[PDB]
C-alpha cells in the first residue's frame, strides 16, 4: 500500500458530516476493487460477500 | 412377571446403595439388580458388559462416571454394546456434548445438562442486566462449538448478533496475540469457554495486557472455576456450579424412580418380547427398545429428591439448578440461584473487578471510524 | 517380516482366496509379508472382538483385512471401534464391512472400499441428466449423512445454466409410532414423475409398502435409491417396484480374487515407504490387552501415507473420511423378472450408458419438424 491523494463529490460530503456529528475518519481503499456480491465459497454450505 | 434391571458403577458402598434402592423399590412385578465395576481399558468392559447382558439379560442399563475427572472416553463401549440391541441406557454423571447427537448415540439419555447448556444462564443475564455487546471467546473443540451455536442461536431469537467471536487451538502456550485483538473492540463483557487446563493459560495472559482492572466483565462456566484455575484468576469472575450433579448417590434414588414407572407401561401392552440374553447368540434387533425408550422419554415424573425429572426431545435432561457463585478475596460465595426459567439474587452483595462496586455499562463508545 | 491377517465370514470359495493370495510379487521392496488365513461365523460382536485379540496376540500381525457376506451395517462402526482402541490399521473390503460410516474417530485406523454419498448423488444427476429428467423431488429419513446428500444436490442444482425443478422436499420420519396415517397422508402430496430416496432397505421396503396403497408407483413414477437400498443383489423383498434405477458398486466381474491382494498390496508398499525413507518401522508389542501405554510411539506417518498408494497401474489413494475416492460404479435395473440387470459403468465422471433412449415400461406422440 502507498498514500494517494482523494477528492470529489463523495470527499467533500465526508467532511460536512465530519464536522457535524464531530468524529474522525481515516479513509483508505477498497482492496480488491470490487462492489460487493454474495457468492459461493470452496462449494461449502456457507456464503460471503466480498 | 418377573424383570430385572442392569447397572454398571464402580464403589462398594455404591453397590450396597442400588441394592437398598431397589429393595425399597420393591416395596412400591417382581425387579431385581445387577452391577459390574469398570476396567481399565475399553474391550475388558465391553467383554465384561455382554457377559453381564447374557448372564441377566436385563433391559435397561445405567451407566455413572468413573473416578477419572475427565469421564468422556469411558460411557464409549457401553453405549454401542447395548445401542447394538437397541436397548436404553441412562446417564447419571456426564457433561459431554458427544452423547447428544442422536446419529451417533442412539438409545442413550441423561439425567444431568451437558456443558453446552450453559448458555441460557448467560443469555438471562444479560437479558436482566440489558448487556448487549459481549465478546465470544471459545476453544476449537466439539464443545466450543456446541456452546457457540447454541449461544448464536438464543441471540438471533431476538435478532441480536455478537459483536465479535475468537477461537484458539487446544495445546496453546502463547494466545498474546489474540488478546490484542479484542482490546480493540467496543464490547467489554467477555465470554470464555474452555478447559481448566487452557483456561490458566487465558487468565496468565489477560493479566498482562490489564484487560481485568476496572469496567470489564468476565462470564465464565463451570470447569473454569474448579481444578488449578482457582490459583491464577482476577476477582469479580462470575462463575457457575451445579446443584446437586457433582454427588452420585442422590440420582440414583431418583433413576430408578423414573424408569420403574416405564416398566409397569411396558408390560401392559401387546407384542411384548424380553430381550434376548444371546449376547453370543443372536445379532438380530430386539422389538423391544423403540418403544420402550419412545414413552420412557415422555415418562412425566412427579418429584424426586434432585427436583423435577424432564426430558427433551434430545435424550438429556430439563429444568437444572444453577447456583450464580463469585470470587472474593480467593473465596468463592453464592449471589444467587437460577430457578430454571429465572434469575433471582439474594441479598448478598455483588463484586465485580478492579475494585469497585457499581454494575459496569460493558461499553465504550469511540470517536475514530473507517 | 509382516504379519498380514485374513479373515472371511460365511459361505465361501476358501480354497479359492488360498490359491490366488500368492499373486502378488513384490521383491522390489523389502516387505516379505506373512498371511494368515482364518475362518469364522457371524455368532456376535464380542465373538470378533476375541477372535481380532487372539490374532493381534498371536504371532506378530501388524495389519487385518476384513471380508463378510452378510448385510449388518453396525460391522463397520465394531470394525472403528476396534480400529479406534488399537493401533492396527484394518480395512473394509466386502459384505457388512463395506456399508457407509458416518464419521471414524481423529486416531482411527479404518478404511473401506466403496463411495460416498456426494459421487452417488452426483452420479444419478447425471443419469438424470442425460434422459432430460430436470423435474424431480427427494424423500429421505432420518440417517446419519442425508444432510450431505440434501446440501451436496441444492448445491449442485443452483449453479447451472440449465432448468431443473425441485419440490416437495420431504423428511418423514419411520421410527415414530402410530404415525403411519401422517406418513400416508403427507406421501399423497407428491407430484413429479422423479423421484428420490435415501433409507436403508427395511426403511425402503416399508416405504415402498405405504406408497404401493396411495398409487403412485406403477406406470408414470421413477424410483432412484443408493447402494445400501439394495445391498445384496441376490435376494428381492419382493415389494420393490418394477423399474427401480439403482447405482452400485462393480461386484460381477470385480470379485473377491483381487481385492485382498489389492489390500495386502497397499498395506505392504505402505510399511515399506514408511521404512525406507524414515528409517523406522512401527512394530509394537502384538496385544490387545493393556494397550493404554502402546501409544507410546506416533504413527501419524502411517496414517498420512496409508491415503496415497498406486500399483499395477492404478489409483487406490483414500481420502480423509476414508473411501476409495476413484471407484468403478455401475448401474442395475429390475425387469419383470425380478434380478438385476447392468444397464451401465461410471468411471473417471465419465457415464457410458447402453441405451440411447429410455425404453417406457396412448397420450404418448411424436413430432416431426423443420
Amino acid at each position: 500500500t502507498v498514500p494517494q491523494c482523494c477528492y470529489g463529490f463523495c470527499i467533500d460530503l465526508l467532511i460536512k458530516l465530519a464536522r457535524t456529528m464531530q468524529f474522525t475518519y481515516e479513509v483508505h481503499l477498497v482492496a480488491d476493487g470490487k462492489f460487493g456480491t454474495q457468492e459461493r465459497v470452496q462449494n461449502s454450505n456457507k456464503k460471503e460477500w466480498n | 412377571k418377573i424383570v430385572n434391571i442392569g447397572a454398571v458403577l464402580s464403589t462398594r458402598k455404591h453397590e450396597q446403595m442400588f441394592r437398598e434402592a431397589v429393595n425399597q423399590a420393591n416395596k412400591r412385578i417382581q425387579l431385581q439388580a445387577t452391577s459390574v465395576t469398570h476396567k481399565p481399558n475399553a474391550i475388558q468392559m465391553a467383554l465384561s458388559v455382554c457377559e453381564d447382558l447374557i448372564s441377566s439379560q436385563v433391559y435397561a442399563i445405567l451407566v455413572s462416571h468413573p473416578p477419572t475427572p475427565n469421564d468422556h472416553f469411558t460411557p464409549t463401549p457401553v453405549s454401542y454394546t447395548a445401542g447394538f440391541y437397541r436397548i436404553p441406557v441412562l446417564g447419571l454423571t456426564t457433561r459431554m456434548s458427544i452423547y447428544s447427537d442422536k446419529s451417533i448415540h442412539l438409545s442413550f439419555l441423561r439425567t444431568v445438562p451437558p456443558y453446552s447448556h450453559q448458555s441460557s444462564v448467560w443469555f438471562e443475564m444479560m437479558r436482566v442486566y440489558n448487556w448487549n455487546h459481549i465478546i465470544l471467546l471459545v476453544s476449537d473443540d466439539h464443545e466450543g462449538r456446541a456452546a457457540q451455536k447454541r449461544l448464536e442461536t438464543l441471540l438471533e431469537e431476538r435478532e441480536s448478533k455478537a459483536e465479535k467471536v475468537l477461537q484458539f487451538d487446544p495445546g496453546t502456550k502463547n494466545v498474546t496475540a489474540l488478546l490484542m485483538e479484542a482490546r480493540e473492540l467496543e464490547a467489554r463483557v467477555i465470554i470464555l469457554s474452555a478447559s481448566e487446563d487452557d483456561a490458566a493459560t487465558v487468565y496468565r495472559a489477560a493479566a498482562m495486557l490489564d484487560m481485568t482492572g476496572s469496567g470489564y466483565v468476565w462470564l465464565v462456566g463451570e470447569r473454569e472455576i474448579s481444578g488449578n484455575a482457582l490459583r491464577y484468576a482476577p476477582d469479580g469472575i462470575i462463575g457457575l456450579q451445579l446443584i446437586n450433579g457433582k454427588n452420585e448417590s442422590a440420582h440414583i434414588s431418583d433413576a430408578v424412580g423414573v424408569v420403574a414407572q416405564a416398566v409397569h407401561e411396558l408390560l401392559e401392552k401387546e407384542n411384548i418380547t424380553d430381550p434376548p440374553r444371546g449376547c453370543v447368540g443372536n445379532t438380530n434387533i430386539w422389538k423391544t427398545g423403540p418403544l420402550f425408550k419412545r414413552v420412557l422419554m415422555s415418562s412425566k415424573y412427579a418429584d424426586g429428591v434432585t427436583g423435577r425429572v424432564e426430558f427433551n426431545e434430545d435424550g438429556d435432561r430439563k429444568f437444572a439448578q444453577y447456583s450464580i457463585m463469585n470470587l472474593q478475596n480467593r473465596k468463592l460465595v453464592q449471589v444467587g440461584i437460577y430457578n430454571g426459567t429465572h434469575v433471582i439474587p439474594n441479598d448478598r452483595k455483588i463484586i465485580w473487578p478492579g475494585g469497585e462496586t457499581e454494575k459496569p455499562r460493558g461499553y465504550q463508545m469511540s470517536t475514530r471510524l473507517k | 517380516s509382516i504379519g498380514i491377517a485374513v479373515i472371511l465370514v460365511g459361505t465361501s470359495d476358501e480354497v479359492a482366496i488360498k490359491d490366488a493370495h500368492e499373486k502378488d510379487d513384490f521383491h522390489h521392496l523389502s516387505v516379505v509379508p506373512r498371511v494368515e488365513l482364518v475362518a469364522m461365523n457371524e455368532t456376535d460382536p464380542k465373538s470378533i472382538i476375541t477372535r481380532i485379540c487372539d490374532l493381534m496376540s498371536d504371532r506378530k500381525i501388524q495389519g487385518v483385512v476384513f471380508a463378510d457376506d452378510t448385510d449388518q451395517e453396525a460391522i463397520a462402526q465394531i470394525l472403528d471401534f476396534i480400529s479406534a482402541q488399537t493401533l492396527t490399521p484394518i480395512l473394509g473390503i466386502h459384505g457388512g464391512s463395506s456399508m457407509i460410516m458416518a464419521d471414524k474417530d481423529e486416531s482411527s485406523m479404518f478404511f473401506q472400499f466403496g463411495p460416498s454419498i456426494e459421487q452417488q448423488a452426483s452420479v444419478m444427476l447425471n443419469i438424470m441428466e442425460e434422459y432430460d429428467w430436470y423435474i424431480f423431488s427427494i424423500v429421505t429419513t432420518y440417517f446419519p449423512g442425508y444432510q450431505d446428500f440434501v446440501n451436496k444436490i441444492r448445491s449442485t442444482i443452483e449453479n447451472s445454466f440449465v432448468g431443473w425443478e425441485l419440490e416437495e422436499v420431504l423428511l418423514l420420519d419411520m421410527s415414530l409410532d402410530d404415525g403411519d396415517s401422517k406418513i400416508q397422508n403427507q406421501l399423497k402430496k407428491l407430484q413429479s414423475p422423479i423421484i428420490l430416496l435415501y433409507c436403508t432397505k427395511e426403511e425402503a421396503t416399508y416405504i415402498f409398502e405405504v406408497a404401493n396403497s396411495v398409487g403412485l408407483t406403477g406406470y408414470g413414477y421413477t424410483w432412484i435409491v443408493p447402494s445400501l437400498v439394495a445391498g445384496d443383489t441376490d435376494t428381492v423383498p419382493s415389494e420393490f417396484p418394477t423399474g427401480l434405477i439403482s447405482v452400485s458398486y462393480d461386484e460381477w466381474d470385480y470379485g473377491l480374487p483381487a481385492r485382498v491382494r489389492d489390500g495386502i498390496a497397499i498395506i505392504t508398499t505402505a510399511a515399506s515407504d514408511m521404512l525406507s525413507e524414515h528409517s523406522f518401522i512401527p512394530e509394537p508389542k502384538s496385544s490387545c490387552y493393556n494397550t493404554h501405554e502402546k501409544r507410546i510411539y506416533q504413527s501419524n506417518m502411517l496414517n498420512r501415507y496409508l491415503i496415497n498408494v498406486t500399483f499395477e497401474g492404478r489409483n487406490l489413494s483414500f481420502s480423509e473420511d476414508g473411501y476409495q475416492m476413484h471407484p468403478k460404479l455401475v448401474i442395475i435395473l429390475l425387469n419383470k423378472e425380478r434380478k438385476w440387470e447392468r444397464v451401465g459403468k461410471w468411471k473417471d465422471k465419465s457415464l457410458q450408458m447402453k441405451y440411447y433412449v429410455w425404453p417406457r415400461m396412448d397420450d404418448h406422440l411424436s413430432i416431426v419438424t423443420l
